[PDB]
């Protein structure tokens, strides 16, 4: 059906299980996939991996960048770039960063400069949202 | 024992002689009662030192290295009386000096082309807990031939002998974790092999007086079978620490029933 | 020869035996570092594989613009991997210059460039430094798709040839297909797919190119130190017979000073 490789530069999740539902939770907007699906390629989001592996386990985590890509024999390749667990956050960290983010956001004059506050902040703030 | 000190502080003409004075002790002892003697030579090598000192006070020119020209004449009469006879088998075990790390000094070559053991022994198998620690891989005993002690001792030696070696090279290989346990034949030859190296040390009589391991006699048939049961894994569901100072095989069976509480 | 000459040749051959044995045993924690890192990223880069494979796009003929990554060490010392790189990407550069013709090439460590400043001077475009050093890990990489990107370049097709791991004494010299630009994915295969629009595939395509290099440098690391602890323990072994024979010289010439010395005092006292 589809195997659920996930993996990230640090380490490697569920490669080669069957998985019932991921949801695939992205930049193009946050989509749920199960056994049967389209083929597709897409890039990722600061955003929250949320899968559910045949028997209703729900095990949401975040993370920053990466890509998904799934075919017709369902493989789905999500190929993480930093993947961060709930047990693994703090909050007053991405407040004071999205504080910063907000001052350096307000003080930006170069449109590079600004797009790099951007998705500074709204890493940030999508980060806060998984927080709370 | 009879002892023959030749001390250090006499002049080297009353130290060429102490060899041949312990030599005519157990001739007495060969030709006398016909026994099995032993002529414990503390140092060859001071032997060649005081004949080599005398024949430089006799004003003979002296020969290559420093030594005298009468050095494997002088060693071919000492060392040819400690031959056995058809009465008694005098038989010397000597403790050898080897200057510079050589063997090609001339001391040790006339010695080395009178040996027939030379039994290392050593710290480093001392330092691991064997006493004393007597190397067998650079011990070449030259009656290690099947047709001398026969083939199935012959063929336990060997086994023991490389099964030793190969301990050594995969000793190497887990000390540098290449593949951490190579195979099960690794960890199979590792466990006999350390069996082994505990089951070669033996609890000594001259040591019993000070500690309770008592010292154990163990003949010729007794340790082909153990080594023969070690090697054949007869025994491989025994623990390595049953071997450790133990005389014979059903001893260390026995504690490994002992330890087994 | 004379006594000091061999006393310092056998002096100088002790250190190099155990500075080798050193490197060796350096070259093994290292290795052991990067065998254990090794796991996450093999099933990283077989994946980008995978669906490479299943989405099996060809290559379009009659165009130009091809790029070869050499990634490799930095700091060599490590037996005959940068040789058959370098003979890998003068290969597939003879076979690109017929037909091809923009070769411009990328590559990483000192050693690339100095096995490349004499066939293909002119065609290295960049050159990174400092690999192998630390651990090779993500944001590097991201630094050399930034270099490879962001400093303006265009190509369609081309290899990263990578250092690939086998084995702790083996190794393979061999290259992957870099599908480069959208026209080469958008063809047929990602119009079967689905949400193939030509900015999230190029974002696509440059988290691709992120993800192979990420995956071609730890693999290289991997052979790398494996290698070099395979050559460093040869080159002990050699460096100790050689130790062996030039003690058993040095014994032979101890012998004969001392008996040339020794006859000419007695030939002194004889011919008085």
């Amino acid at each position: 059906q589809m195997s659920f490789t996930f993996a990230s530069p640090t380490q490697v999740f569920f490669n080669g299980a069957n998985v019932r539902q991921v949801d695939v939770p992205t930049q193009t907007g946050a989509f749920g996939i199960l056994a049967a699906h389209v083929p597709t390629l897409q890039v990722l989001r600061p955003g929250l991996v949320v899968v559910h592996a045949e028997d209703g386990t729900t095990s949401k985590y975040f993370v920053s960048s990466g890509s998904v890509t799934v075919n017709a024999d369902s493989s789905v390749q999500l190929l993480a770039e930093e993947a961060v667990t709930l047990d693994m956050l703090d909050l007053g960290a991405a407040k004071a960063n999205l504080e910063k983010a907000q001052s350096e956001l307000l003080g930006a004059a170069d449109e590079a400069t600004r797009a790099e506050i951007q998705i500074r902040i709204e890493a940030n703030e999508a980060l806060v949202k998984a927080l709370e | 024992v009879a002892l023959v000190y030749g001390q250090m502080n006499e002049p080297p003409g009353a130290r060429a002689r102490v060899a041949l004075t312990g030599l005519t002790v157990a001739e007495y002892f060969r030709d006398q009662e016909g026994q099995d003697v032993l002529l414990f030579i503390d140092n060859i090598f001071r032997f060649t030192q005081a004949g080599s000192e005398v024949s430089a006070l006799l004003g003979r020119i002296p020969s290559a290295v420093g030594y005298q020209p009468t050095l494997a004449t002088d060693m071919g009469t000492m060392q040819e009386r400690i031959t056995t006879t058809k009465k008694g088998s005098i038989t010397s075990v000597q403790a050898i000096y080897v200057p510079a790390d050589d063997l090609t000094d001339p001391a040790p070559a006339t010695t080395f082309a009178h040996l027939d053991a030379t039994t290392v022994l050593s710290r480093a198998i001392a330092e691991l807990g064997i006493y004393p620690a007597v190397d067998p891989l650079d011990s070449t005993s030259r009656i290690m031939d099947p047709n001398i002690v026969g083939s199935e001792h012959y063929d336990v030696a060997r086994g023991v002998q490389k099964i030793l070696q190969d301990y050594k090279s995969l000793q190497d290989i887990i000390a540098i974790l290449g593949m951490d346990e190579l195979s099960e034949e690794d960890k199979l030859t590792v466990s006999r092999a350390r069996k082994i190296q505990r089951f070669l040390s033996q609890p000594f009589q001259v040591a019993e007086v000070f500690t309770g391991h008592l010292g154990k006699l163990v003949p010729l048939k007794e340790t082909i079978k153990g080594f023969q049961q070690i090697l054949a894994g007869e025994f491989d569901h025994l623990p390595e620490q049953a071997f450790y100072m133990v005389g014979p095989i059903e001893e260390a069976v026995a504690k490994a029933d002992k330890l087994a509480e | 020869a004379t006594l000091k000459d061999i006393t310092r040749r056998l002096k100088s051959i002790k250190n190099i035996q155990k500075i080798t044995k050193s490197m060796k045993m350096v070259a093994a924690a290292k290795y052991a570092r990067a065998e254990r890192e090794l796991k996450p990223a093999r099933v990283y880069g077989v994946g980008s594989l995978a669906l490479y494979e299943k989405a099996d796009i060809k290559t379009p003929e009659d165009k130009k613009k091809h790029l070869i990554i050499g990634v490799s060490s930095d700091r060599g010392l490590c037996g005959a991997i940068h040789s058959s790189v370098a003979k890998q990407m003068k290969s597939e550069a003879a076979n690109l210059a017929a037909a091809g013709k923009e070769v411009k090439i990328i590559g990483v460590g000192d050693k690339i460039r100095s096995i490349l400043h004499r066939t293909h001077s002119d065609q290295f475009l960049v050159t990174f430094k400092e690999v192998g050093r630390r651990p090779p890990t993500f944001g590097d990489a991201s630094v050399i798709a930034l270099e490879l990107l962001n400093s303006g370049y265009e190509f369609d097709e081309g290899s990263i040839i990578f250092n690939r791991f086998r084995s702790v004494i083996s190794y393979k010299t061999e290259e992957k297909p870099i599908f480069s630009l959208d026209t080469i994915s958008s063809a047929e295969s990602m119009s079967i797919y689905d949400d193939i629009d030509a900015d999230v595939l190029r974002n696509y395509q440059e988290y691709s190119l992120a993800n192979i290099i990420y995956y071609s440098l730890k693999e290289s690391t991997t052979s790398e130190q494996s290698a070099r602890m395979t050559a460093m323990d040869n080159a002990s072994k050699n460096a100790s017979e050689m130790i062996d024979k030039l003690t058993l010289t040095f014994n032979r010439t101890r012998q004969a000073v001392i008996t040339k010395e020794l006859i000419e005092i007695i030939s002194g006292a004889a011919a008085l």
